[PDB]
């Protein structure tokens, strides 16, 4: 309904390509585009363009910035900020839905909060027991370890849970986790934090002797795959690595939702001035629960179903094993089931069956 | 040394006199006096008001206040800390009420209870009543989570158990049926969901429910449906005056910058009215900022944004859309003048007579009693009710 | 026992060993709830009643 | 953390159960001497 | 008032008899408060 937003030249043509399908197939209308690559200035950037094309209507994607952390956060605040809600496009960050402190800042792409219920999944198809979960000091690890214990409530096992906050020299969790003698493990952090925890494993002979585990999608990299041993079982995102295919699901879904809403009389005129915009929406509830209700049959990512707190239940991520220093997609789970069996998994000590959670625990105190 | 300014969103022209009349004894440097007006309630009009004031003198730190009930303004103002690596400060208004999980690295400091002090006070408020809820009931909101961790760490720590147990929700609320109810929606959702307690019977004299902040953010307008009986907590709504506020944020950032000062031997400054100019030093002062001790009270307070002696208020609306302002939260404290709140109301004198009543003392813990005895107002030779 | 517990907890002691002790110089009323140490303070003692 | 000896009928018991199930056990004390409890939603 | 009459009295066993159409009102407001 306003013009389209993006980083890069090629974004942009995307976003025009896929308002030109939506138009093709009530109307969506566009003055211009214009960006900005610092946070603070694109925080101004955002409401004036907003502003200028007298219409809410905000979508756009995470920058290529490597830290990935605060750089759309006051975009984000900004859209909150009234009731109009956005639609995020590769932005998988736990920290939004962590707090859920934004009105309406939904993404198609699960955030890394997510995927916990793969690894449930996994750990009941393989009969996994006494595993362990580490979680990095950050509100995402947090709620990650949340997600995951709300989700082994039939249980799970005595994880060692501690902060890791993702100092140079950190030892005590190995300690601990040796000591617990725990063959399956789940760590999920920061790139850095995971290259940390990788060489105080391999520094400690214990990443390939008789301990097999799997890691999630945040630590997946090309820094942290140079340090990392063979036999780790990572996930990775059905269509989140390309952004420009989200840009159709997302311009799809705004325009059902805007269609939907045309049968409301109950439509608000936004202001003409970014100044003048004393007056506060009173339409967004209505059209962020529209959108909720609202889903898409098909599309890019395929079928999407909006959760309780507007995220997207696709439940599809592909299984990759590390050996030979490279990366083998064996199958994928859709749906939270088993996986495809495209190449057998080995574990990085050597052998082909898993090895169980519960061995080598005799003494005791 | 402080560019500090106050936005009015109201005068509070006594405000900057308040401040030029503070005394600069324990103060290193004496801070430069800077004020900001301005009437809108845009993120592009605070911006150039900040730039201005950034580009007139070294800010460090400012003042926002606001007439309107948009909190989430206050949580932009979180965001203004994240641009200028700089404390801001709350008078009233969005300013005053606190986010729910706004810590980060950015400082921000506001003059409302957090989630946890909130459910703090309703704790000892039921306390007081010698009531338990007895019933768990929240709704889909962002502050969930949180009041339910706090609620939970309240009950498990205090000695005296606690008891704990369209369609949907009215069954949830018939089968969960106490006279204490804790609620957490949106005003939206609690349209319906006053409509929904209606229907089912709790609204009545049989039930209360407790909003703090959620809803009864300002009870000037309640709608005619709400039931009366339920109470709600606030951050001074008519008794701390904004001028007395701004002062008050003015002493303690002029205390903090000293403290700091002493603490490092060197203030920092903005690099420039840039939105990124302090891009390329900063956690110092606010390790320092914490500990802030002005007029004679100590303002210590922590990442979540509480205070440690809030002036907090509870407000018992009525039937005729009005709100009692008595209550006072001095120094922790709990006391009140309607701690026995309700042909059915009976006065019924009792004495001694040894076995009978042979309880004569009230436990100093906290100023409640057992759960098997009754209060007793006893005579002035005023109302101080011992354990029956 | 609520109004049991709360008014006569001040009284409490950390250690069996130490209200064996303070029991044993008549500076205890009695001790209960012990029956552990209970069945052999009574008897190899042999200097209180249970 | 002088090493004490520990002997009795609990002591017999256990190491009874340990050599029927074949399992190494390291016993010892506790510093603070309480038998449990739940203090302010941890056991302390 | 028939709602919270039903509400208050959450009796395994209830009685009623009056004519159908009146009695369709009752069993709706009985079915949307709430085993029995
Ligand atoms: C810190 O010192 C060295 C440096 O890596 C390391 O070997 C050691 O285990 C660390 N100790 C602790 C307690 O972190
Ligand atoms: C604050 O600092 C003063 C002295 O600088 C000290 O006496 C006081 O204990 C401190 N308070 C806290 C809470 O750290």
């Amino acid at each position: 309904n306003i013009g389209a937003v993006l980083s890069t030249r090629k974004h942009e043509q995307m976003f025009r390509e896929a308002v030109n399908q939506a138009n093709k197939r009530i109307q969506l209308n566009a003055t211009s585009v214009t960006h900005k690559p610092n946070a603070i200035q694109m925080a101004l950037s955002v409401c004036e363009d907003l502003i200028s094309s007298q219409v809410y209507a905000i979508l756009v994607s995470h920058p290529p910035t490597p830290n990935d952390h605060f750089t759309p956060t006051p975009v984000s605040y900004t859209a909150g900020f009234y009731r109009i809600p956005v639609l995020g496009l590769t932005t998988r960050m736990s920290i939004y839905s962590d707090k859920s402190i934004h009105l309406s800042f939904l993404r198609t792409v699960p955030p890394y909060s997510h995927q916990s219920s793969v690894w449930f999944e996994m750990m009941r198809v393989y009969s996994w027991n006494h595993i362990i979960l580490l979680v990095s000091d950050d509100h995402e690890g947090r709620a990650a370890q949340k997600r995951l214990e709300t989700l082994l409530e039939e249980s799970k096992a005595e994880k060692v849970l501690q902060f890791d906050p993702g100092t140079k020299n950190v030892t005590a969790l190995l300690m601990e986790a040796k000591e617990l003698e725990a063959r399956v493990i789940i760590l999920s952090a920061s790139e850095d934090d995971a290259a940390t925890v990788y060489r105080a494993a391999a520094m400690l002979n214990m990443t390939g002797s008789g301990y097999v585990w799997l890691v999630g999608e945040r630590e997946i990299s090309g820094n942290a795959l140079r340090y990392a041993p063979d036999g780790i079982l990572g996930l990775q995102l059905i269509n989140g690595k390309n952004e420009s295919a989200h840009i159709s699901d997302a311009v799809g879904v705004v325009a059902q939702a805007v269609h939907e809403l045309l049968e409301k009389e109950n439509i608000t005129d936004p202001p003409r001035g970014c100044v003048g915009n004393t007056n506060i929406w009173k339409t967004g509830p209505l059209f962020k629960r529209v959108l909720m209700s609202s889903k898409y049959a098909d599309g890019v990512t395929g079928r999407v179903e909006f959760n309780e707190d507007g995220d997207r239940k696709f439940a599809n991520y592909s299984i990759m094993n590390l050996q030979n220093r490279k990366l083998v997609q064996v199958g994928i789970y859709n749906g939270t089931h088993v996986i495809p069996n495209d190449r057998k998994i080995i574990w990085p000590g050597g052998e082909t069956e898993k090895p169980r959670g519960y061995q080598m625990s005799t003494r005791l105190k | 040394s402080i560019g500090i300014a106050v936005i009015l969103v109201s005068d509070e022209v006594a405000i900057k006199d308040a401040h030029e009349k503070d005394d600069f004894h324990h103060l290193s440097v004496v801070p430069r006096v800077e004020l900001v007006a301005m009437n809108e309630t845009d993120p592009k009009s605070i911006i150039t008001r900040i730039c201005d004031l950034m580009s007139d003198r070294k800010i460090q730190g400012v003042v926002f206040a606001d007439d309107t009930d948009q909190e989430a303004i206050a949580q932009i103002l979180d965001f203004i800390s994240a641009q200028t690596l700089t404390p801001i400060l709350g008078i009233h208004g969005g300013s005053s009420m606190i986010m729910a999980d706004k810590d980060e690295s950015s400082m921000f400091f506001q003059f409302g209870p957090s989630i946890e002090q909130q459910a703090s006070v309703m704790l000892n408020i039921m306390e007081e009543y010698d009531w338990y809820i007895f019933s768990i009931v929240t709704t889909y909101f962002p502050g969930y989570q949180d009041f339910v961790n706090k609620i939970r760490s309240t009950i498990e720590n205090s000695f005296v158990g606690w008891e704990l147990e369209d369609s949907k929700i009215q069954n949830q609320l018939k089968k969960l049926q106490s006279p204490i109810i804790l609620l957490y929606c949106t005003k939206e959702e609690a349209t319906y969901i006053f409509e929904v307690a209606n229907s089912v019977g709790l609204t009545g004299y049989g039930y209360t429910w407790i909003v703090p902040s959620l809803v009864a953010g300002d009870t000037d307008t309640v709608p005619a449906e709400f039931p009366t009986g339920l109470i709600s907590v606030s951050y001074d709504e008519w008794d701390y005056g904004l001028p007395a506020r701004v002062r008050d944020g003015i002493a303690i950032i002029t205390t903090a910058a000293s403290d700091m000062l002493s603490e490092h031997s060197f203030i920092p400054e903005p690099k420039s009215s840039c939105y990124n100019t302090h891009e390329k030093q900063s956690n110092m002062l606010n390790r320092y900022l914490i500990n802030v001790t002005f007029e004679g009270r100590n303002l210590s307070f922590s990442e979540d944004g509480y205070q440690m002696h809030p002036k907090l208020v509870i407000i018992l609306l009525n039937k005729e859309r009005k709100w009692e302002r008595v209550g006072k939260w001095k120094d922790k404290s709990l006391q009140m003048k309607y701690y026995v709140w309700p042909d059915d109301h009976l006065s019924i004198v009792t004495l001694e007579e040894a076995p009978f009543v042979i309880v004569e003392s009230v436990d100093p813990l906290s100023g409640t009693c057992m759960r098997n005895t009754v209060p007793c107002q006893k005579r002035i030779v005023g109302y101080i009710k011992k354990c029956c | 026992l609520s109004t049991m517990y709360r008014h006569m907890e001040k009284h409490n002691y950390e250690s069996a060993a130490e209200a064996i002790q303070a029991v044993r110089d008549n500076k205890l009323h009695a001790f209960i709830w012990d029956s552990a140490v209970l069945e052999f303070e009574a008897s190899q003692k042999c200097d209180l009643v249970t | 953390t002088v090493p004490q000896c520990c002997y009795g009928f609990c002591i017999d018991l256990l190491i009874k159960l340990a050599r029927t199930m074949n399992f190494t056990y390291e016993v010892h004390l506790v510093a603070d001497g309480k038998f449990g409890t739940q203090e302010r939603k941890e056991w302390n």
